[PDB]
């Protein structure tokens, strides 16, 4: 093959500011090169082909640029709705190869972990187990460690959290953890408590309920 | 108008064989205006181009893929198709079928939806669609989809008309060698009563597709 | 017939060049096919130009020379002719070209082609009869090859096409196209002028060379896109060295057989690159000029010592496998050769040097300058 080496991996930038991206192709792809955009869940969207020209129509802000072995993606002034991984993609010489990526994340304000806590069920526990799930809309930024309180003390780890990607229309996140437990141990306690440790509060907020009630 | 739905097997057993089928909505596979192709993408990675096929023999496949693939083209059902044989631990990914334009852009321009396929030992699993009625000034109900394999599970609220303010968390590989994931939508606290929500859930490897109507707590 | 040109003059020594008796084919030694008529090559004076070969009017007189050769048949199609609406050529139908010089409008070897069509009563094309077809040297419209029989290795049948005129394109831009074939060198050794429209060499993939050409050099227009795409990567190509001939100029090649060169690293010989020339070592005779490598006159005598030709043309060269004659080394010394003031001279035959004149009439073979010649 004929290696595309996209750089630099990861790029957080913030609105209307210039984004600058690039493969160096291992041998000359003359101009035969196209840029792409994988937004989660979907995939790719060709954006520029040959250096150089924008398909029809990608947004004019999308720009590139380059011939020989070095080319450049220039997103001109970034939306939030520019949250994607972007891709090199040569067609000069089989085999066709793509680059590494660049994950492009957009920096927002800071938002507040608006927590919910929904208890297990009968349609859940009337089989054999059930699990109490605690939420976490619709905040910012990344790192943000949880806190769990089943009737009392500790902790730690056998109950699991799943984060979304940066939101497409405001670049918030969204997180969700799950105290799981057999229909005996989330039975043999009274009111389990949620607490989150959030920088956009003071103030590690405790929001919970008795089951139930 | 045109579009490339990827179709067929969710799971494949190792040393056995992947075959998938693409298809071809709004255009006649058989013309020299297009290479019809395949690229796959191991979950958490770059795209890898496989091979393609013109409307007369002429395939060209990726040396990388070590002679395992071949392509071909049933023109009846107006589609074309993969097989990778000898599928391994590392064959596991997402196969995109896609179209190239020669005379236009020389490049991929329409990809279909992309299909999953996990290569692996035993064995299929439909789940269970537990509802999440909430308990407390704008509310959040949900579903729990648990005991299922293979990932992809596809959830939805009120058949694609409760779109807004909905969050379907990523994959959860619970030790139960099974998979789960949590799915929620924030409504006005007011009037849980009125705009009600059955959550149109489905796991299409298994044949399950059930929508539990999240009744209030 | 009375005499064409002159008659053996003894200073030039080559039947030259004016006048004496006139010309005709009208069975009348006069001059010269007045207004009405043209004039045959063979010093006649006819009417309507000898089908093979063509008319022409140097100096306002309507001579009529040899076609060299193929003559020029312009053909048309596909759809319309001929021809008329019909996918590729097939298979039929290809027959309608035997002897096509050059063939107005486009041309498709598509693969609904050799496959055969039933739907329209049409046998697969025989790769053989695809050499119809080297008679072709020009294309008004465009080349479009999407089929091509894969135990071929170049666009051989297309080896004499010199030109892809504008003039129409596959899709509204694209004059030559070679989408995804099995071949390995384009094989377009005579095409050096694509008048207009675009080259796209998509997905060939055993396809070396064909990206050593400086394409712009063949392009007679403005924004001439040449899209060389998905092909055999040049290491793949360097690993065989489907490299251009060592013997080839920096300019390019289309196969590797030196004939496939663009212009030569050393000198050329009349269609194909060469090492160096033969001006010094016999074989066709040989002598250089403008870097082409022209042979000698048939009547020259070689040499370990000397070189054998000072240039082209009979006279000027080093020596003589049939006497000599002023400058002009003659193949066979004239004998009965008329006229000039009615004289059938009549010259021969002193050894070491040239031919000396005879004494009146002598159709008999007469020796010396003295007398004893004609009993
Ligand atoms: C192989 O070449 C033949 C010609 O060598 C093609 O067959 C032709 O098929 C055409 C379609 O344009 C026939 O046209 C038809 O004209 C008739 C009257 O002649 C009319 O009733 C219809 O409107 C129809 O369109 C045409 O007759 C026929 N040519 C002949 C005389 O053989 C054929 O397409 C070629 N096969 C391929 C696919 O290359
Ligand atoms: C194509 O050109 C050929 C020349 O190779 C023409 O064929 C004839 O030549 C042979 C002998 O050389 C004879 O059978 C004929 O007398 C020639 N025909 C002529 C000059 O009338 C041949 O006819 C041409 N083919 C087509 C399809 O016209
Ligand atoms: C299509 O072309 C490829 C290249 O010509 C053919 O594969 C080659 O055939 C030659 C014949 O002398 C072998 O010695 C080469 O080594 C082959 N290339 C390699 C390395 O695979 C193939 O024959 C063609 N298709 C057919 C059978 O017509
Ligand atoms: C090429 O294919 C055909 C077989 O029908 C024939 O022209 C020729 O003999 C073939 N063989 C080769 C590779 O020379």
């Amino acid at each position: 093959e004929i290696v595309m080496t996209q750089s630099p991996a990861t790029l957080s930038l913030s609105p209307g500011e210039r984004a600058t991206l690039s493969c160096r192709a291992s041998q000359s792809v003359s101009s035969y090169l196209a840029w792409y955009q994988q937004k989660p869940g979907q995939a790719p969207r060709l954006l520029i082909y040959d250096a150089s020209n924008r398909a029809t129509g990608i947004p004019a802000r999308f720009s590139g640029s380059g011939s020989g072995t070095d080319f450049t993606l220039t997103i001109s002034s970034l939306e939030p709705e520019d949250f994607a991984v972007y891709y090199c993609h040569q067609y000069g010489s089989t085999p066709l190869t793509f680059g590494g990526g660049t994950k492009a994340e957009i920096k927002r304000t800071v938002a507040a972990p608006s927590v919910f806590i929904f208890p297990p069920s009968d349609e859940q526990l009337k089989s054999g187990t059930a699990s109490v799930v605690c939420l976490l809309n619709n905040f910012y930024p990344r790192e943000a460690k949880v806190q769990w309180k089943v009737d009392n003390a500790l902790q730690s780890g056998n109950s699991q959290e799943s984060v979304t990607e940066q939101d497409s229309k405001d670049s918030t996140y969204s997180l969700s953890s799950t105290l799981t437990l057999s229909k005996a141990d989330y039975e043999k306690h009274k009111v389990y408590a949620c607490e989150v440790t959030h920088q956009g509060l003071s103030s590690p907020v405790t929001k919970s309920f008795n089951r139930g009630a | 108008q045109v579009q490339l739905q990827e179709s067929g097997p969710g799971l494949v057993k190792p040393s056995q064989t992947l075959s998938l089928t693409c298809t071809v909505s709004g255009g006649s596979i058989s013309s020299g205006d297009y290479y019809w192709s395949w690229i796959r993408q191991p979950p958490g990675k770059g795209l890898e181009w496989i091979g393609y096929i013109y409307y007369s023999g002429s395939t060209d496949y990726n040396p990388s893929l070590k002679s395992r693939v071949t392509m071909s083209v049933d023109t009846s059902k107006n589609q074309f198709s993969l097989k990778v044989n000898s599928v391994t631990a590392a064959d596991t990914a997402v196969y995109y079928c896609a179209r190239v334009s020669i005379f236009g852009v020389g490049t991929f321009d329409y990809w279909g939806q992309g299909t999953l396929v996990t290569v692996s030992s035993a064995s299929t699993k439909g789940p269970s669609v537990f509802p999440l009625a909430p308990s407390s000034g704008t509310a959040a109900l949900g579903c729990l989809v648990k005991d299922y394999f293979p990932e992809p599970v596809t959830v939805s609220w009120n058949s694609g008309a409760l779109t807004s303010g909905v969050h379907t968390f990523p994959a959860v590989l619970q030790s139960s060698g099974l998979y789960s994931l949590s799915s929620v939508v924030t409504v006005p606290s007011s009037s849980l009563g009125t705009q009600t929500y059955i959550c149109n859930v489905n796991h299409k490897p298994s044949n399950t597709k059930v929508d539990k109507k999240v009744e209030p707590k | 017939t009375c005499p064409p040109l002159m008659l053996y003059n003894p200073t030039t020594y080559q039947m030259d060049v004016n006048p004496e008796g006139k010309y005709s084919f009208g069975a009348t030694c006069v001059k010269k096919c007045p207004r009405n008529y043209v004039v045959t090559d063979h010093g006649s004076c006819v009417r309507a130009c000898g089908a093979d070969s063509y008319e022409m009017e140097e100096d306002g007189v309507r001579k009529c020379k040899k076609c060299e050769g193929p003559c020029r048949k312009v053909c048309n199609g596909i759809g319309i002719g001929e021809f008329k609406d019909s996918l590729s050529i097939n298979a039929t139908n290809i027959k309608h070209f035997k002897n096509c010089t050059s063939i107005s409008g486009d041309l498709h070897i598509l693969p609904v082609a050799f496959r055969g069509d039933s739907f329209t009563h049409t046998p697969p094309l025989d790769p053989q009869e695809l050499d119809i077809l080297k008679t072709v040297k020009e294309i008004t419209g465009f080349l479009l090859i999407q089929a091509w029989p894969e135990n071929r290795t170049d666009l051989h049948a297309f080896e004499n096409l010199e030109i892809i005129r504008g003039r129409t394109k596959q899709h509204g831009q694209f004059s030559l196209a070679v989408v995804s074939l099995n071949i390995t060198s384009l094989g377009l050794r005579s095409l050096k002028e694509i008048s207009d429209g675009d080259v796209i060499i998509s997905g060939n993939k055993n396809l070396c060379y064909a990206n050593t050409i400086n394409w712009k050099k063949l392009f007679g227009t403005s924004g001439q896109k040449t899209k060389i795409i998905s092909n055999r990567g040049e290491n793949s190509c360097k690993a065989t060295g489907q490299v251009c001939h060592a013997l080839c100029s920096p300019e390019g090649c289309w196969g590797p057989e030196p004939r496939d060169c663009v212009s030569c690293r050393n000198v050329s010989r009349g269609r194909e690159c060469v090492d160096k020339c033969n001006l010094l070592e016999g074989e066709p005779r040989e002598f250089v000029e403008n870097s082409e490598c022209i042979q000698c006159h048939p009547e020259c005598l070689p040499q370990a010592m000397n070189i054998t030709c000072t240039g082209r043309g009979p006279d000027n060269c080093i020596q003589c496998a049939h006497y000599i004659d002023g400058p002009h080394c003659v193949k066979t010394c004239p004998a009965g050769v008329m006229g000039e003031n009615n004289t059938l001279v009549w010259k021969y035959a002193d050894a070491g040097h040239v031919c000396h004149l005879c004494h009146p009439n002598c159709t008999y073979g007469c020796t010396g300058p003295g007398l004893e010649g004609c009993p």
